[PDB]
RNA sequence: CCCCGAGAGGGGGUUUUUUUUUUUUUUUUU
């Protein structure tokens, strides 16, 4: 869990980061709010573009996928009645998979969700609750449950894991579990077992996020 | 490697002319009265060019509007049939015809007062019926010759060339089979000026040949400014005298 | 030619006070005393023409008159418009020019006229009134900034048209008047727009009053129930004629269009006159008919 | 689209500044700005940085075949896709605005059309197997330069990226990986570099077409301030060979030709300084990655 | 659940095989007031 | 349809055409056709050329291309591609033009395709592409003219090698300079326009806004033969028709044609 | 929102969590793969395929 | 995004094995009497592999409907059955040589492969891992 | 290849392999997502068709105004046989030009009615072949624009004969469109009265089905 | 070292004291809770103040937010029937400057303000879910409160909380390190814009670059620095 | 500013494509 990140990269964007797990590397860039489509405007709240960008060629159908799944965590995140008929451009550009991209996104999902809530925490745009996302993994003999595996590990897995929860309270009170995408073969017993370990290195890396946020952000603040 | 007589020991090229001679150039303006505002028929060589201006007029849709300015578009339309081997695809979206347009564009905005033409379009459709080399050059005549006809005021003529440069050769003018067997370089000069509007350079040229292939291509178009102004004030006097 | 007439022509894509003719970067003058008008542009003392045209020296006004360009609307011009949008308390009517001439609400004579108390859903069925399609009437009352024409048809003479046929030379054809609709032989009326929209409709009542209820039908689509054979086929013998004139770039005023109807009459036919060589011979002996008896 | 907003005072002083050779930045009229390139863990990882302008460039191949037409060469191409990261100024996914395809184009003639990679020696076995070399330039930060930053990113990653050996048996490939043996380099015939140049109307149009004394001024590598309140552009590319690899005027402020000359001839002085830097800078990353792999088998 | 298998398929009729078919298996598939239609086709490709 | 006529226009038109002794606008009668003009190779890069202009500005390129094909894997000889321009090359107008004057030049309907062949077992392959500059109605009988006046004026390469495939398989050789003209008899394709009673050849602009139907009736060899299409000109008077009327324009077609022939079969 | 791939064998092969309204409890979690498994025992068994 | 998450969640329950998919190609010849005769291998170059793909029309929708084309999709590939494959025994068709800047080069020769009429073989689907969708 | 769909690999290719007058079945209102559809089912000789069709409308049209509606049908290619982009277009003109006759388009001002119709199965086992298809569809589009609730001025149906294709309407007094290719010469008349066999045989199933189902 | 607070951590103060809501505080209208929606320092204004306490937290934003009586610096980009369309911020929403918001105004004559000019203007309205309004006068006297043209001159953007530092703050160095180097006047926008000119250009230029190398390192003892080199660098 | 009205009222100032004469010993100075 000894993730890197810094806030506030970009000049040319509200709000950036740049989030790095072992070789997952992805930049995230939020301009919002900002004055909407026609096709986008949503009468009471906020819209929100989503864009995910591969490490290698141009986007397809799988980032798609990586766009939806972070919408699932993104939404309930943010107050969007505060913005009714407005727009929240976010943007994700994975800078290197730390994966084998032609197997998982495992790795690449995770840190683009903890991307996204930096770069929506640095745009200053009000937000209901925190959030850490995390991937897990199964390894085939030893069936062990491995926190942020390597890509090594991955192609050694039974099963792949993405866990994201919501924070209150000091990043002390599990307020809700924003998504949880698990594949492959796994039973029950497994499951709460993950979830119950997944818990704990979520709540590490919330208050290791904590304190990334307040030491980027103070220096900009007055006393 | 060439095998082809380029340019022979005796000045000659594989058409015929020698280093510095245009090929054949002729104009017609006026010749879709009831398709466009202004139109123009262009025969440089081989190369044969349809142009129409339809315009200044309403836009079709408010949003695309300038209260300050006209908007000027440019589609360029090779045909299949334009070379010896008819092409399977369609030009109409390869990012080549793009910037084709794109860049006429960009050269006739600082050229047509649109500024006099506020929230009004003018549209430039182009049919290439028939290609032969320097077929940007004869895009640019092509235009300006339909503009005038349509009445549209602009500052002054925008010429086009094509000069390639055959190892120190330079040669004006060029067919197919010669920018298929060197560098070239094409021109868009304004008026009689030595300012130029378009310098488009695809191929490899070397550093020290540049200066005197746009000396070379400057002369030529100003050759061709004169031969559209002559063919233009010929019509004008079959026109105005009735 | 019995049924077809088709030109052939092979080996080639088609067939191939003294007025100064000036081309765009053209030097016109060098007197910085000249106030420079359309068609020109300047840099200090030096004038230089914008368009292929001729040069034009009124006072001390220089300007450069085009051989081409569209339709200019001054004011007070007698137009002939199609409705081509409606929206908000006006109507945008397609006359010919650069842009749409606009026609407020406030600009026309509502049905039942005078007597009519005003009302605020007139605002909201202007359709009833004008819609897109429809031809009319108008004068040209205003000019904006940018040179577009305000409209009105604030006048019995002025109105949607109905009753005939709609036919357009080039604007160029057509010269202003003092007026410019035309009683003509055969009981039809023609409407000679300034912009070349031309209406050739059936004479009525006002067509004679004017050389010599009904306020609540002034927008219907309805023609005259009773038109006869006669007067159609004078609209369509008319209609050929205009065009021939217009083919032959000859001006389009009421005396020649009635002089060469009267000499169309040869052809038994009225479709002889699509014909190109028909039209050349009737615009060419209008011409000559005007030689000698000018001099 | 989305607008940027420019006020009248805004457009008038930035013009003003440069009629007294001044421009924001603190540049000169033709000061290139300091290129910074940085390589990541995996070749072919490249980012380059021009001021405030950030693009990324990605070199990636995999085994495919050629096409029927050329059965000896490989298969390359370039993407240079836009997004909003770089500013909401840029559709996601625009590909057919005019910026965008002149970008595309100018760097296509730079790098594809002008034949810097070998794509012959991207044949495995003729008319079968062979590499497809991909460059995906990512555009991150927006103030500018976006095509000299690119053509930099695009070469300085070709040349730093490594494709893994390859030994034939036949029509059977086996492709060592990289534990096994060592990755092969691409094969450079050239360096291409662009320079753009940005060019300003001091006066009025009138002026510069029938004026007598040219005064329009022309700087090199405008940032996005800069670029907004240009009346031309013109795009140059040199290599160390002083040849001309392409040349792009595409319209706007008609400019003198001795001058369009005088660009061409300065841009040479950068593309030296540029293309030595770059071997320079992969020199040193060589080394960096060699005195790891002394550290490393020394500590194992 | 109502499904129908195999009834667009070439191999529908063991006694009378399709001859201008190319689907290898299909799947008629209505949940509710949804309707799903499936069918597979096939490919070869050479491996190395 | 293209023109656009008020409700006042469209009736008087109407009645006016509907009536008895039809009365058309021009003052044609219900079988003229409108003066076109015609020119034939102009294009050197091309086998084969024409540009047809109509009285109303309307303008058709037609160009013809050939390429020596395996006639045992290229079913279809003659392949027409139709571009209008202002029109998206997969409109509804341009696919519909496309699929129907493909129709009407089939090698084995409405051409002889025996005209084509070169040796056993290749032949040549005819692209007729078609540009339509401008058009203010239906089109369709338009480049049917355009298409005709440059099949008849195409010259094709000469063979040279046997023409034994099977056997001794020579490769296909051409010679340098003669070429031979392609004798062929391309169909032609007449547009009607039915309001209320009657049948009118070469409609009008204005008259096909009031016509309550249509007809496209191709002929060739001297008859009529398919494709023969019934057409709404258009979307607003559509109107069932009497099968009297269909048999009325089919024997109009069927008088009138050989003139239209007789006057563009002018080399 | 809870989404389900369950094997008849009693195994998973996929679970999806999306948890943005209410609280995703673990009884609501036990409960939905119970229902899961029910529904994939007669999906399975019923059409003999 | 459902085509990708149906491709996706057939690879990660491990329904369909590679090895499921190789194509045991026969050889057909020309046997006597002037008949053509295949003959197929068993239990045992080139090789060749099969490749599915599925079409899925969803009509009147009503709501989620991924479950849907997930259970259809799991009982189509249930009744699926690979067509036998086979190449002629001595295809005239050999090697294209292309010729470079004076040295010459031979692309190998490609066999054409081609699927029986009416003989199949079903595929090998892992039962064990066959889910079923719900929400 | 495409990067919108899963097409695989580029190296695969296709799979080739080596070598009473009418049966008919109609259903409506079976497709909750739109206002209208049919499913027509027909089986003759070496040849069956399982069409259907979908009635989008009346819906908003956001441009200008119009009195009067207006109608657009796509035809989309089904599982089996497949026919070429421009056939489908300008059967789907032709079709235009048949309902513009027949559907009430007066009530339905600025509205447009979308009609879609899916040629789902469409099996040849013969162990322009679009001329036959072409009054199933008629039939599909007028139960589905019946059963959407759009007003009809009567029961439009066609037949097929010989490549000839000709709609009724009216009792096959008229027609609403005539539709013709290959063929025999002088065989008019011939073809008229089987296909007006055809549109009454239509007609009666189609009454039958949209008031007794 | 500072008091940091994080969206959706508990609120210190308790529901049994009267407490007025600013920015990045938030009440749930559901749960009608008081709870932080923004990251940054809460700042909670002393009892005593009329028995009313103002709590809200200074977080980090670039995006501009229209609120009532703000001062702006807007850019006029349209002109409609009634008023005028001016942008705040790029990509931001448009907002509505009246015709009859501005001095000695009348039906009869409309304002001289052409598209591109700058105008300083203070927001009278801003609803969530409508356009803004903003106002170039007094509503009550009806003079002119400094608002108007912004004559030449040149624009800077800035982070919101800079600008609002330099309108509140009279601590903050940068306006009077400036002066002792030039004479200049200047326009401070809420809005994330700062208006600067002096008589020659090469000062407004030092001032432009000054105030941008400021806004960056955002280091107060640091400023009379920034401005020795830069007024020096002007001069070379 | 412009239009309209015997009486400071009203209407407007426009929203990827013309690229292929094939043969028997290292090194250095000649
Ligand atoms: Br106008
Ligand atoms: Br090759
Ligand atoms: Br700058
Ligand atoms: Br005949
Ligand atoms: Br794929």
């Amino acid at each position: 869990m000894s993730v890197q990140a810094e806030i506030g990269i970009l000049d040319h964007v509200d709000g950036s980061s740049e989030f790095v797990s072992q070789d997952t590397k992805v930049i995230c860039s939020v301009t919002g709010p900002i004055e909407p489509k026609a096709r986008q405007e949503l009468p009471t709240q906020l819209a929100l573009e989503i864009i995910v960008r591969p490490a290698k060629g141009v986007a397809t159908t799988r980032e798609k996928v990586l766009e939806d799944k972070l919408r699932a965590v993104l939404t309930p995140l943010i107050t969007r009645h505060c913005y009714p008929r407005q727009l929240c451009q976010i943007t994700c550009q994975i800078l290197e998979s730390g994966e084998d991209e032609a197997e998982f996104s495992l790795r690449e999902l995770s840190c683009c969700i903890n991307a996204a809530f930096l770069a929506l925490v640095d745009a200053g745009i009000a937000l209901n609750s925190m959030c850490a996302s995390i991937p897990i993994a199964i390894i085939k003999d030893t069936s062990d449950i491995i926190v942020d595996p390597t890509a090594e590990q991955l192609k050694i897995s039974l099963s792949v894991h993405t866990l994201a929860l919501e924070f209150v309270n000091g990043g002390k009170v599990v307020k809700n579990v924003l998504l949880l995408d698990s594949n492959g073969d796994f039973n029950e017993d497994q499951l709460f077992s993950l979830l119950e370990l997944g818990e704990q290195k979520c709540q590490e890396l919330v208050t290791n996020i904590r304190r990334i946020i307040q030491d980027n952000i103070s220096p900009r603040l007055v006393v | 490697m060439s095998r082809l007589e380029i340019y022979s020991p005796e000045g000659l090229r594989l058409d015929g002319r020698r280093w510095n001679e245009l090929r054949r150039f002729e104009s017609s303006i006026n010749t879709h009265p009831h398709a466009a505002d202004g139109s123009s028929y262009m025969e440089q060589g081989n190369n044969k060019i349809i142009t129409l201006v339809k315009g200044p007029k309403e836009p079709r849709l408010k949003s695309q509007m300038d209260t300050s300015k006209a908007l000027l578009n440019v589609s360029v339309n090779i045909t299949k049939f334009s070379k010896f081997e008819r092409s399977k695809s369609s030009h109409k979206n390869e990012r080549r015809v793009l910037e084709i347009q794109t860049s006429l564009v960009r050269m006739f905005e600082k050229n047509v007062m649109l500024n006099i033409y506020p929230r009004t379009v003018i549209d430039i459709e182009i049919h290439v019926l028939e290609q032969d080399g320097g077929i940007m050059g004869s895009l640019i005549n092509g235009i300006t010759l339909a503009l005038i006809d349509a009445g549209i005021s602009m500052f002054d003529y925008i010429s086009g060339i094509s000069v390639g440069l055959y190892d120190t050769t330079p040669l004006l003018d060029t067919n197919s089979l010669e920018e298929n067997a060197m560098s070239t370089v094409t021109l868009g000069v304004v008026g009689k000026s030595e300012k130029l509007s378009l310098l488009l350079v695809e191929d490899k040229i070397p550093l020290d040949r540049l200066e005197n292939v746009l000396a070379i291509g400057i002369a030529g178009a100003h050759r061709v400014r004169d031969l559209m102004d002559e063919e233009l004030r010929k019509h004008a006097q079959k026109r105005v005298s009735n | 030619s019995e049924v077809i007439t088709i030109t052939k022509r092979n080996g080639a894509f088609q067939n191939s006070s003294d007025s100064q003719i000036v081309t765009p970067g053209e030097l016109v003058t060098d007197d910085p005393i000249w106030m420079r008008g359309h068609g020109t542009y300047f840099l200090d003392n030096m004038t230089y023409s914008s368009v292929a045209g001729t040069v034009s020296r009124v006072n001390r006004l220089l300007s450069v008159i085009p051989l081409k360009g569209r339709y200019a609307p001054e004011t007070g011009d007698h137009v002939v418009g199609r409705i081509a949008e409606v929206g908000n308390k006006r109507w945008k009517v397609d006359i010919g020019g650069k842009q749409h001439a606009v026609l407020m609400l406030g600009s026309v004579n509502l049905p039942g006229g005078i007597l009519r108390r005003k009302s605020e859903s007139d605002e909201l069925q202007m359709r009833s009134f004008l819609k897109e399609g429809d031809l009319l009437n108008a004068e040209v009352q205003s000019l904006f900034q940018d040179g577009s024409a305000s409209l009105h048809t604030r006048s019995l003479k002025y109105g949607k048209l109905r009753n005939g046929m709609f036919c357009q030379v080039p604007s160029s054809l057509i010269v202003r008047a003092k007026n410019h609709t035309h009683n003509l032989p055969g009981n039809i009326t023609v409407v000679l727009g300034v912009n070349g929209y031309i209406w050739l409709r059936k004479t009525s009542q006002m067509d004679l009053a004017r050389d010599t209820e009904s306020s609540w039908q002034i927008y219907s689509d309805e023609n005259d129930p009773s038109i006869s054979n006669n007067i159609r086929q004078a609209i369509c013998r008319y209609a050929n004629v205009i065009k021939a004139l217009a083919f032959c770039e000859i001006g389009i005023t009421q005396q020649r269009i009635v002089s060469a109807y009267e000499a169309s009459m040869v052809y038994s036919n009225v479709g002889e006159l699509i014909e190109k060589n028909v039209m050349e011979s009737i615009g060419s002996d209008i011409l000559t008919a005007e030689k000698m008896r000018g001099n | 689209a989305k607008d940027i907003e420019i006020s009248a005072s805004e457009s008038k002083f930035i013009l003003e500044a440069l009629r007294q050779n001044y421009r924001l930045d603190g540049r000169s009229f033709d000061q290139f700005r300091d290129v910074e390139i940085t390589f990541g863990k995996e070749f072919g990882d490249v980012s380059v940085k021009m001021g405030n302008t950030k693009v990324h460039c990605r070199i990636s191949c995999q085994i495919a075949q050629p096409y029927e037409d050329r059965p000896f060469e490989g298969l390359f191409v370039i993407s240079t896709e836009i997004s909003p990261m770089a500013g909401s100024q840029f559709e996601n996914g625009n590909i057919t605005g005019e910026d965008e395809v002149l970008c595309s184009r100018i760097i296509e003639k730079s790098v594809r059309r002008s034949g810097a990679l070998d794509v012959e020696g991207l044949c495995i076995v003729a008319g079968s197997k062979c590499w497809a070399v991909r460059a995906d330039v990512h555009f991150l930060d927006c103030d500018g330069g976006f095509i000299d930053a690119s053509c930099i990113a695009v070469m300085a990653g070709l040349m730093h990226f490594k494709k893994p050996d390859i030994t034939v048996h036949g029509e059977q490939i086996i492709v060592h990986p990289v534990n096994e043996r060592e990755p092969v380099p691409l094969g450079i015939l050239h360096i291409p570099i662009c320079v753009t140049f940005s060019f300003f109307n001091p006066q009025d149009t009138e002026e510069n077409i029938k004026g007598e004394t040219n005064s329009e001024i022309s700087i090199i590598d405008a940032t996005l301030k800069e670029e907004l309140l240009r009346d031309g552009v013109l795009t140059v590319t040199l290599n160390k060979n002083r040849e001309v690899v392409q040349v792009s005027k595409a319209g706007g402020l008609p400019m003198d030709a001795l001058t369009l000359m005088k660009c061409c001839h300065e841009a040479y002085s950068i593309i030296e300084k540029i293309t030595d830097q770059i071997l320079q800078l992969l020199k040193e990353d060589s080394e960096k990655r060699n005195k790891y792999a002394a550290m490393l088998t020394s500590e194992n | 659940v109502a499904i129908e298998n195999n009834t667009l398929s070439r191999y529908a009729d063991a006694g009378n095989i399709d001859t201008k078919n190319n689907i290898l298996g299909s799947n008629v598939l209505k949940s509710g007031k949804t309707i799903v239609i499936t069918s597979i086709t096939g490919g070869i490709i050479e491996e190395t | 349809g293209h023109m656009s006529l008020s409700v006042a226009e469209k009736s008087y038109l109407y009645d006016s055409l509907a009536s008895t002794p039809s009365i058309r606008p021009d003052g044609r009668l219900p079988h003229q056709f409108r003066p076109i003009e015609i020119f034939t190779d102009f294009l050197p890069s091309s086998n084969g050329s024409s540009r047809i202009i109509a009285s109303d500005g309307s303008e058709c390129i037609v160009s013809i291309k050939s390429k020596v094909v395996d006639h045992h894997v290229e079913n279809e000889l003659l392949q027409v591609d139709v571009d209008i321009a202002g029109q998206r090359d997969d409109a509804l107008v341009v696919e519909t033009i496309t699929s129907l004057l493909n129709k009407v030049l089939k090698s084995g309907s409405g051409v002889d395709s025996s005209k084509l062949q070169l040796t056993k077992k290749y032949s040549f392959k005819i692209f007729v592409d078609v540009l339509v500059i401008s058009s203010h109605s239906h089109p369709i009988s338009l480049i049917s003219f355009a298409i005709y006046s440059a099949l008849n004026s195409t010259y094709l390469p000469k063979l040279i090698s046997a023409f034994d495939d099977l056997e001794v398989e020579e490769l296909p050789t051409f010679h340098d300079y003669d070429m031979v003209k392609l004798d062929i008899n391309p169909p032609l394709v007449f547009i009607l326009a039915v309001v209320g009673n009657n049948m009118l050849l070469d409609p009008a602009a204005n008259e096909s806004e009031v016509a309550n139907n249509g007809l496209i009736i191709s002929w060739s060899n001297g008859k009529i033969t398919s494709p023969i299409r019934s057409v709404a000109l258009n979307d607003s008077n559509v109107k069932s028709f009497k099968p009297h009327l269909l048999k009325q324009g089919l024997a109009m077609v069927e008088k009138y044609a050989p003139d239209v022939v007789r006057s563009l079969e002018n080399l | 929102t809870i989404s389900i791939l369950a094997a008849p064998s009693g195994n998973y092969k996929q679970l999806t969590l999306m948890g943005g309204g209410a609280k995703i409890t673990p009884e609501m979690i036990k409960r939905s793969l119970l229902l899961s498994r029910v529904r994939a025992d007669d999906l399975s068994t019923r059409f003999n395929i | 995004t459902i085509s990708q998450k149906l491709h996706d969640s057939i690879l990660h329950s491990r329904i369909l094995p590679k090895k499921a998919l190789k194509v045991k190609a026969g050889v057909r010849s020309a046997n006597e009497d002037g008949t053509f005769s295949v003959l197929y291998p068993d239990e045992l170059k080139r090789k060749w592999s099969y490749v599915l793909y599925a079409k899925i029309v969803v009509l009147s929708r009503t709501g989620p409907v991924f479950d849907l084309c997930w259970n259809s999709l799991m009982y189509a590939l249930q009744s699926v059955k690979l067509p036998r494959a086979f190449i002629d025994e001595r295809a005239s068709d050999l090697r294209m040589t292309i010729r470079t800047r004076g040295r010459s080069a031979t692309i190998r020769e490609t066999y054409e492969i081609i699927c029986d009429q009416t003989k199949s073989v079903p595929l090998m689907i892992n039962a064990k891992n066959i889910a079923f969708a719900s929400n | 290849q495409d990067r919108r769909r899963l097409l695989g690999p580029a190296a695969a290719k296709p799979m080739a392999f080596s070598n009473s007058e009418q049966e008919l079945s109609l259903h409506t209102g079976f497709i909750e997502n739109c206002n209208g559809s049919a499913l027509v089912e027909a089986r003759s000789l070496g040849h069956q068709t399982s069409l259907i069709s979908a009635v989008y409308g009346p819906r908003s049209i956001r441009g200008s105004f119009t009195s009067q509606g207006t109608i657009s049908i796509q035809l989309k290619n089904g599982l089996l046989e497949k026919y070429n982009t421009n056939e489908l277009k300008e059967v789907s003109s032709f079709l235009m030009g048949i309902f513009n006759s027949v559907v009430n388009l007066s009530r339905y001002p600025k509205s447009g009615i979308d009609i879609f119709v899916y040629l789902t199965y469409d099996k040849d086992l013969t162990n322009s072949q679009i001329s036959s298809l072409i009054p199933h569809c008629i039939t599909s589009i007028t139960l589905a624009l019946a059963d959407a609730g759009i007003e009809l001025v009567d029961m439009a149906g066609a037949g097929e004969a010989n490549g000839t294709v000709v709609s009724f309407i009216k009792n096959g007094e008229e027609i609403v469109g005539f539709w013709k290719d290959d063929g025999d010469d002088e065989d008019l008349l011939e073809c008229l009265d089987r296909c007006k066999e055809q549109y009454n045989r239509y007609r009666d199933l189609m009454i039958s089905c949209l008031m007794n189902q | 070292m500072s008091t940091f607070i994080f969206p959706g951590d508990s609120f210190p103060v308790d529901p049994t004291t009267p407490v007025k809501l600013g920015p990045g505080i938030y009440c749930d209208p559901n749960t009608q809770e008081i709870r932080p929606v923004n990251t940054g320092v809460l700042h909670v204004s002393a009892k005593g103040k009329s028995g009313v306490q103002t709590a809200y937290i200074d977080y980090s934003s670039k995006r501009y937010i229209p609120s009532v009586n703000d001062f702006v610096i807007g850019v006029i980009i349209g002109t409609f029937s009634d008023s005028y369309k001016v942008s705040l911020q790029n990509f931001s929403s448009s907002v509505s400057l009246s015709y009859m918001a501005f001095p000695n105004a009348s039906k009869k004559n409309r304002p001289t303000l052409q598209v591109g000019d700058l105008v300083y203007a203070r927001v009278c309205t801003a609803e969530k879910e409508l356009e803004a309004e903003i106002e170039c006068f007094d509503s009550t006297t009806g003079r002119d409160a400094g608002f108007g043209i912004l004559e030449d001159g040149m624009i800077i953007d800035v982070n919101l909380n800079f600008a609002r530092q330099l309108l509140f703050n009279n601590d903050f160095p940068l306006l009077k390190v400036l002066a002792a180097h030039t004479k200049f006047e200047v326009a401070i926008g809420l809005n994330g814009k700062i208006w600067v000119k002096c008589e020659e250009l090469s000062n407004t230029l030092a001032c432009y670059r000054t105030i941008m190398e400021c806004c960056q390192k955002n280091d107060t003892a640091a400023f009379k620095d920034i401005a020795k080199r830069q007024f020096k660098e002007i001069l070379t």
